[PDB]
């Protein structure tokens, strides 16, 4: 009943007798599978989990300079040198500035000048790689008919609630078997290698905000970088040496590139970190379901004899189906709930389609609640529940 | 369509292991919870255990200490094995496909059942205790007193009163076959209440297979 | 397995409608269907009712079953001599891992003579039995008809679970019936309680005899 | 003497007697004007000064949000509305999120939801327009011949040295007359309109950093702006509305765009503010000089009689001229210093050309220092200074 | 090559306005600092003022209160104007082109000069003060005593002593022409030192134009 | 204008070389050239030397000029009777706005008779002159040759500026020369100083007479 209300809902009906059913499970979406003589089961992709990520390259976006020094020489006196030129922690660049008698040298010509400054990174971002073996998908299976509204918001105690089952698929084990109790088991043979090309996508970690970026664009980041887990390369990207009229050389820091990083990531998929595992909010997956080992719980029950009373008024869902919640005052349960659509009230020719396949009541006590989903035909129709004179009927209109 | 056939030893020795097999014909082995049931004569129906083709097992709690079940997926067969059988477990065993959930329009399917007898040459002498006469102040008229023969094996056993001189009002009740595998019975006789203070009544038990004989006198209080 | 309560015996004249009750709990019928079987001596049980009102193909239309919340009932119209047997109600239970629970069974007898009230006499364990560190209670039932009784023992307010072994009814000289039931106890069990009781249940009668160590 | 050492130095030689001379003055460059029987004058563009700038549009690049509110409605219950939607200081956006029985409403469909947040600007940039009427140039005129070695550290008393003159040219008055004392006056008739197209360029003022940007690109900035001289337009550029699984709508501020502004301005010309006037570091100007009113100070002087002594050894400048600083012990000054190039020491045939036109000594005291500029011919040559046998000679080589 | 020509009134009245013009021939008017100089008889050379063709002027500080100069660019002319002339300003005036910075190899160029005489029918009587002989002269020998005639106009004046009875040792010094425009002179006579206590000495002044006559006696101390 | 110092007169016999000094300061010669002019009576002055050693075309080669730091001199070789005139040194000054400064001039005399020591007699202002709110000092110079004197007055240590008017020399009866000079003062000026002095300067001799109000 959890698929009722999602706009990305896809209805599939497999061939009669066949065991294999191909479905395409999207993130945040819900897939309802139906089959002849087989119950209605909801399959949903819940969350994408990637573990054991490896770093590739770290870029520096916020730095600070200190202990800036310079050294100058007269023309034809060789190049200028400072002690700091030997330290890989500093950034140095040499130029030629005009010199003469007005500057303190005896000859006119190009004089060599060197300027060094200490590079130290304050705030950095880190890029991590995704190993295909360390990839984990979470899929939820659920059948229509039981598990009323009281478990709609519930995330603790799922091992005790037997109506739902958790299945987790990785490229290390693309097969799974879920025991659904009364209905048997369901098989999942998914295609992990052909789900989405993650070899050309990298995991980007900013200041507690995370994106998914293309592999080539991250190698093109114009910031000081160093590979592996120190020694920074291309420090020049963050330090502007302003030469004023080819005479003086000063050093200035550029501001925080957080604005340039954020504007560039506009369009990439945002993600979140849950401890050591990374959670994604995007990605699709194709799967093949084995319908063989699935069975209908209670197909042999008898028909409910007493009357029903509407608990909630039939309302129309987004995709045109109608949800009805009814109360049964009878005591001869468990019994099969007689539901159908009718065009003529004398013939009662069953038209339309039943979403909750073979709806049944399992509780044996009176005043038991139960809820089902219906797909009425286009236009005017009648929802008839029960048998005999005590039956309840409601008029419906579609399109 | 569906047919079930039992097959196994019709007679087994005591203290040995009992094995029975059940073959499924004309149906898929994965559509029923295959179970075993038995009926000891004189007692009621008892469900032994149930197993599914995947190997899911669930046994009667009072028998889990002694019972094992097996399933063969390729031969459409499943078998039963019972360790350390007693004389009490002689019963009519029957296999069938139960429905833990309905799943089937034709309901459940049941086999034909077979008689398995546990025979043993063992013996045990009976213990005899006096079933005290009616407590004081039974007057005036009739009173009932007897003797208890407990934990003997096997049948038959003989009980007489005053070496047979007393035949009016003898009630020799049938023997009970306790779940332990031993027989036990009681015999009570109706005597006049005024005759309690004067006449002594002695019960005589004779167990032929055990070469055991017992004469126990029944006293007031 | 658990136990499903049934009456001992149901009686009637040829052509009557006979009803058999089956009392359970919330664990068995509260979540599962109930079935009925016709048991003959020496053969496998025969299916009568499944899904609590359906007859398998071949069962005469005279067999019908109904159910309530914690109770169920079986009806047979037009009682004939060919129905003299035992009838068991059975159902699945959602206990520890699932148990198939059979009822105490009820004997259906076409009456050949009027009913009979069973007479009960109860004996406490003797003194010389207590000296051997044993105790046994002997409940004797005699002169009743038809041949079925439901025997339960009580410990001062409450039914006891094990330690009870009961014989099947046997025909007397006068076409009546008699049977016996025994309670196996330890001496500490006997002297630490106030009283024990043997409770016999017949078609339209109930008898309780009570004994005390004091 | 200040043009000695500039790499962008241009030598012009007008016709003998002609009055018009067209010159092109560059920023930071030095132009030396010379003419037969006319002194050598140095003309340089010093600084471009723009006053009375007018604002066009102010953009916000770093903001902060507070007091976030929301309002929700069930389907068919109309759109949601909050009090902040009527206030232009708040930013609000309405969406449609899925609603149903599972969310707390009685009908299924897309439900209207509104979310508001307070817009407040922390740091802003200012865009200003350049009016052609408010344009001011600073040009300096200076003659070779004075300012001996004593002016190494000297920045006060430029009003007393009549050899230099300050001239200021605007588009309202492109003409100027500068009194150069001993040498007469010089005319400047410049062409301010043909200097640089500033009608398509605007003045950008960041946090104490200033650029010159193209006018159309400034209209395409994706940041909150306001027209005229706190109602902000396009607040959405700085406010990201994160829709989390089509259930909730949160509002977040984007980081400081200082990185994105700096990287985008990489290539534009940087400028500086000097108090309330703005100083530019770029731009050229064509000018025509009136040479008529110029005269030679000391053409009637006699020749210096005593000997000279070299103070600094003659060195070659960047453009091939030779600079010599000499000391004269004579007392009969003012007198003409006899300097010439000779290829033959018997004829003393004057070759080459003298840069410091008619160099003379004005001080009448002994041991006065003096410095002059010479342009010797290609190859070997002799620098001869003085008269008689006490003259001094130095051998030179060019190319 | 170059020649300058003065032109203006050779005779002017006192207290009136004096104007002189100087025409430039054979040279550009923008090549010299055009100046005016004058030489009063008995005094030295005096530079009056200098003007350039742009109009920049610089005058002798003692004449700024009385002198104005002008230059005409189209007529190759420049003129001089002096207000409120006195008898002292009778002088030889000359215009010339100076070289403030030796702009021209041919040196300076000078005109011809003209005589300007300020004549007036005004008159003023002289003040006569006695220049007493220095007391405590030498014992025997010479002694000097005289008369002072200050602020008279115009020449001549006559001086005699003791109504003309004293002719030995008369010293009548020339008249000085003060910058005010008035004449003044003194006459001293040498008389024997011993003759001071006995002989009286009287100074006789006669100024014919003012019809003024003065007899002033000179006494010791 | 300022004043450039010159000696009163320079003498020599026909055929000698005569030198004329001109003592100035840094304001005139420290930054400008110096010229010499030959003055004849009744005409404009005649240019002799410009830029301190060049003669305009037409000046005889017997005229030459030299210069030192703050001083310059004019020399004439072959003294003839035709050079009896006044000779002035003049130069530009860098004062308030630029002044053309003339010197005191020097008279060149061909000696026809031996030189003579000038006699000086000085008179203080009389009592009755102070009674008219005026004061005048009378300095009398007599019996010298040749006919040129430089007269300067001092106020107890220092030269006075104005208030002095001096006659040009006049030929006496005996072909010597004499001239007179007067000092104009105010009564407060007279009684407020200790003494005044008249200083007459001849070619190779100097005489100073001093008078006091006390």
């Amino acid at each position: 009943i959890r698929c009722i209300g999602v706009s990305n809902r896809d209805f599939v009906e497999g061939m009669s007798g066949g065991t294999w059913v191909d479905v395409v499970l999207e993130h945040g979406g819900c897939v309802t599978v139906m089959a002849q003589d087989k119950p209605t089961v909801d399959i949903e992709l819940v969350t994408t989990t990637v573990s054991n990520m490896a770093e590739v390259r770290s870029y520096c976006y916020e730095a600070s300079i200190s202990d800036m020094a310079s050294d100058s020489r007269c023309p034809t006196q060789g190049e200028a040198y400072l002690d700091k030129q030997s330290d890989t922690q500093y950034v140095c660049k040499r130029t030629l500035v005009d010199r003469g008698w007005g500057n303190g040298c005896g000859l006119f010509g190009k004089g060599s000048l060197v300027t060094c400054a200490k590079f130290a990174c304050s705030k950095k971002m880190t890029g991590k790689s995704i190993q295909p073996e360390n990839l984990e998908y979470r899929i939820m299976l659920s059948v229509h008919g039981s598990q009323h509204s009281g478990m709609i918001v519930n995330d603790t105690g799922h091992e005790t609630d037997e109506n739902r089952a958790k299945v987790e698929i990785t490229p290390n084990s693309p097969r799974a078997e879920a025991t659904l109790g009364g209905f048997g088991s369901l098989g999942l043979d998914c295609e992990p290698r052909t789900g989405l090309d993650f070899s050309d996508l990298y995991y980007l970690t900013m200041n507690n905000k995370h994106w998914l970026v293309h592999k080539e664009w991250f190698h093109d980041i114009p910031l000081p970088w160093h590979a592996g887990a120190p020694h920074w390369n291309n420090k020049e990207a963050l330090v502007e040496f302003k030469d004023a009229h080819a005479k003086r050389q000063t050093v200035v820091v550029l501001g925080s590139q957080e604005g340039a990083v954020h504007t560039a990531l506009a369009g990439a998929l945002e993600a979140e970190m849950d401890g050591a595992k990374g959670r994604l909010s995007s990605g699709h997956l194709k799967c093949r379901l084995k319908m063989d080992k699935l069975r209908l719980k209670g197909v042999s029950y008898s028909l409910c004899t007493a009357a029903f009373t509407f608990t909630k008024i039939p309302a129309e869902t987004l995709h045109g189906t109608v949800t009805v919640e009814v109360q049964y005052a009878g005591t001869d349960g468990p019994c099969k709930v007689p539901a159908q659509m009718a065009v003529d009230m004398q013939t009662l020719t069953p038209v339309g389609r039943l979403i909750t396949a073979n709806p049944v009541i399992t509780e044996s006590t009176e005043n038991s609640k139960m809820m089902l989903e219906l797909d009425p035909p286009f236009g005017d129709s009648y929802i008839v529940i029960g048998v005999g004179e005590k039956k309840i009927t409601h008029h419906w209109h579609r399109s | 369509q569906v047919q079930l056939q039992e097959s196994g030893p019709g007679l087994v020795k005591s203290s040995e292991t009992l094995s029975l097999s059940c073959t499924v014909s004309g149906a898929s082995i994965s559509n029923f919870y295959w179970s075993w049931v038995r009926q000891p004569p004189g007692k009621g129906l008892e469900w032994m255990g149930s197993i599914y083709y995947t190997g899911t097992i669930t046994y009667n709690p009072s028998l889990k200490s002694r019972l094992t079940m097996s399933v063969d997926t390729s031969k459409n067969q499943f078998s039963l094995k019972l360790n350390s059988v007693t004389a009490a477990d002689t019963a009519v065993y029957s296999c069938a496909g139960l429905d833990r959930f309905n799943w089937n329009d034709e309901g459940d399917c049941w086999g034909q059942g077979t008689l398995v007898t546990v025979f043993s040459a063992s013996t045990k002498g009976p213990s005899v205790f006096p079933l005290a006469p009616s407590s004081k102040s039974t007057s005036g008229g009739t009173a009932a007193l007897g003797c208890l023969v407990k934990d003997y094996f096997p049948e038959p056993v003989t009980v007489s009163w005053n070496s047979g001189a007393l035949t009016s009002g003898v009630h020799t009740f049938p023997a009970v076959l306790q779940s332990s595998g031993l027989y036990s019975l009681s015999s009570v006789v109706t005597v006049p209440s005024s005759s309690l203070g004067t006449q002594t009544y002695i019960c005589n038990v004779n167990h032929k297979p055990s070469n055991t004989k017992v004469d126990k006198k029944v006293e007031p209080k | 397995q658990s136990v499903l309560t049934q009456p001992p015996s149901a009686s009637g004249t040829p052509g009557q409608r006979v009803t058999i009750s089956c009392s359970g709990s919330r664990s068995n019928l509260g979540r599962n269907t109930v079935n009925w079987y016709q048991q003959l001596p020496g053969v496998a049980p025969k299916l009568l009712i499944y899904s609590n009102n359906r007859r398998p193909s071949g069962v005469p239309d005279r067999f019908s079953g109904s159910k309530s919340d914690t109770s169920a009932s079986l009806a047979i119209s037009g009682l004939q001599s060919e129905d003299e047997a035992d009838y068991f109600c059975a159902a699945w239970d959602d206990s520890l891992n699932g148990l198939y629970v059979f009822g105490t069974g009820t004997k259906v007898t076409v009456l050949g003579q009027p009913k009979a009230a069973p007479s009960v006499t109860l004996f406490p364990p003797s003194s010389e039995e207590l000296q051997a560190n044993k105790a046994t209670l002997v409940c004797l039932i005699s002169d009743f008809y038809p041949g079925a009784v439901t025997v339960a023992w009580k410990a001062d307010s409450s039914p006891v679970k094990a330690g009870v072994e009961t014989t099947t009814p046997s025909k007397q000289s006068n076409n009546k019936y008699a049977a016996s039931s025994y309670l196996s106890l330890t001496p500490e069990q006997w002297k630490s309680h106030r009283s024990y009781s043997c409770q016999v249940t017949h078609e339209g009668s109930t008898v309780e005899k009570t004994v005390a160590p004091t």
